[PDB]
RNA sequence: GCGGUCGCCUCCUAAAAGGUAACGGAGGCGCUCAAAGGUUCCCUCAGAAUGGUUGGAAAUCAUUCAUAGAGUGUAAAGGC
RNA sequence: UCCCAUAAAGUUGUUCUCAGUUCGGAUUGUAGUCUGCAACUCGACUACAUGAAGCUGGAAUCGCUAGUAAUCGUAGAUCAGCA
């Protein structure tokens, strides 16, 4: 390998509310949590993302203004 | 995870999606080459250099217009990054699904391309998100654009389930 | 506003839900302000300016509020 | 800082110093207080893991938008461009609010005296 | 007479070797460079549009059409 | 006398350590107390708080020897809204 342009950077451990689905490479610093084999024994700290709470993408929540109105006695 | 993801659901279709002679005229994803830009000549370009150290895996070059019509061209300021994925980065700040992390313009056209070479522009704060605006929140150019292992739109689309839009 | 009494007009909406017998539309005429409304309305204008003529308005799923001839145009810039 | 955008400032109280942020701020933010012991501390900095997560859970389960119905605005004009109000007799015609457009001194709509 | 020119370099006139005139038609020089010098490696042009805070039709790196139509410190031809 | 009764401050002063910053109630916003034969250009000030004008002042401006004014102040004559 021909070293000499970027720094240190591996991969990290991160855990979401939902299904912990942020472990890819990483180049993120902090205090460890407590760590697995299932993922890393190795200072845990990429904190919490989105990455699986909910998209808006394929997914639903509620809608704009309102209708006409005056059809419910106004 | 993510180089792995450039395999853990496209071997199978990218051995199926077209139906040609061999494995390998049956192809892979693309290349890509990240890039970012500047609308200041001096400050913002001189100090918009890490954001790179932040997305791409280059140091930062000095690459400049070179078409540079009448009020464009400029010399050796660091305004376009030839951070392009060989191999090693070749999973780039690119392949990150944090394009959602706006929830505005996902879906934005009926198609991509009618020039192979593709261009999907983080605008905006789009990407580099999972960092605090500290210094990122001041003026920022982006420019992803980077071919696709299909020759139109057309094979290209109805399984680009990889980065979904 | 108050709910309880939209001021749907006795003449005016008599005019229309008697004239508005087959889809023939006559709608106003009335070069007056003061309306109020109802669900059945059935393609057509308004009226709703007084300098010389009659004012084609708004017929769709218009301003939804209000009890006038809000988007009729009289006036602008100059 | 993470409740919408971000939020810098310190040394004060998070109550109701929200006031940045479309839709809501301040007041509302210090009325809106219906949690589980979220409060003011004037450490904006400090006190503050989890407390955060359910009590921006509630901003997300806040069906109520703020930032999300920054555009309410928009649409509402949207409705009424057809030379209505707040939009076409408000906007399409280039006119100032109070309905004093101009008898006294007006900066927001008309920046230039 | 007045005016303008007077040395050196490139092209056309100059009639397929060389040479060849006019107050004939066009441009330049009176340097610069420790690197723009020597050696060993390594690489590659334009006119082309993609849709990418931003867009000045032109701020970018790609991608392919790219046949020298590019680039040579300095004018022009011969060359690469 | 007897109702507007916190009438507003000088009475302890929750609250935001000088970034246009929890000072703002201007517009690009949601609009509203109740008495109208009808708020699109046919007043409001507003709370739901849109966080703007703003940090002492030019060729261009405001009380003054006692309670008058600094600041407001119970309200309303006038009159189906609002000094």
């Amino acid at each position: 390998m021909k070293q000499g342009i970027h720094p240190e950077y591996h991969q990290v451990i991160f855990l979401d509310t939902t299904t912990n689905f942020k472990f890819l490479s990483g180049s993120t610093k902090t205090s460890s949590e407590m760590m697995e084999w299932e993922d890393g024994k190795e200072y845990p700290v990429i904190r919490l993302d989105i990455s699986s709470d909910s998209h808006p993408f394929y997914t639903g929540r509620q809608k704009f203004a309102a209708a006409d109105g005056r059809v419910e006695r106004f | 995870r993510l180089k792995e993801k450039f395999n853990t659901e496209v071997t199978e279709n990218l051995m199926k999606k077209f139906n040609y002679s061999s494995v390998m005229e049956v192809p892979k994803i693309d290349k890509i080459v990240v890039n970012m830009g500047v609308g200041d000549a001096v400050q913002n370009s001189k100090v918009l250099d890490n954001a790179v150290e932040e997305l791409e895996l280059i140091t930062g070059q000095k690459p400049l217009v070179t078409k540079a019509k009448k009020s464009i061209a400029t010399f050796r300021l660091r305004e376009g990054m030839p951070i392009g994925a060989k191999v090693t980065l070749r999973g780039e700040r690119m392949y990150e699904f944090l394009d959602k992390l706006i929830s505005v313009s996902l879906p934005r056209v009926r198609d991509f391309q009618g020039v192979s070479k593709k261009a999907f522009d983080g605008r905006g704060n789009y990407t580099l998100g999972v960092k605090e605006q500290l210094i990122f929140p001041e003026i920022d150019y982006d420019k992803v654009s980077k071919v696709r292992g299909m020759d139109i739109v057309i094979v290209t689309t109805a399984n680009t389930d990889e980065e979904a839009r | 506003s108050i709910k309880k009494g939209p001021f749907v007009d006795e003449h005016l909406m008599k005019k229309v839900e008697a004239q508005e017998g087959s889809e023939k539309k006559q709608v106003i005429k009335t070069w007056s302000r003061r309306s109020t409304i109802f669900p059945n309305f059935i393609g057509h204008t308004f009226a709703v300016y007084d300098g010389r003529k009659h004012v084609p308005v708004y017929v769709t799923e218009d301003m939804v509020g209000h009890k006038l001839g809000e988007f009729a145009p009289t006036r602008t810039f100059k | 800082a993470r409740i919408a955008g971000v939020d810098i400032p310190r040394e004060k109280r998070v109550v109701i110093s929200l006031t940045y942020i479309y839709g809501i701020g301040t007041s509302t933010a210090q009325k809106i207080l219906e949690e589980a012991n979220v409060s003011a501390d004037t450490r904006v900095k400090d006190l503050t893991d989890d407390e955060l997560g359910r009590i921006r859970e509630v901003v997300d389960g806040y069906k109520v938008e703020g930032d999300l119905r920054r555009e309410t605005n928009l649409n509402i004009k949207r409705l009424m461009e057809i030379s209505s109000y707040r939009g076409i007799r408000h906007r399409r015609g280039l006119p100032v609010r109070g309905q004093k457009t101009k008898n006294n001194a007006r900066t927001r709509k008309g920046p230039v005296k």
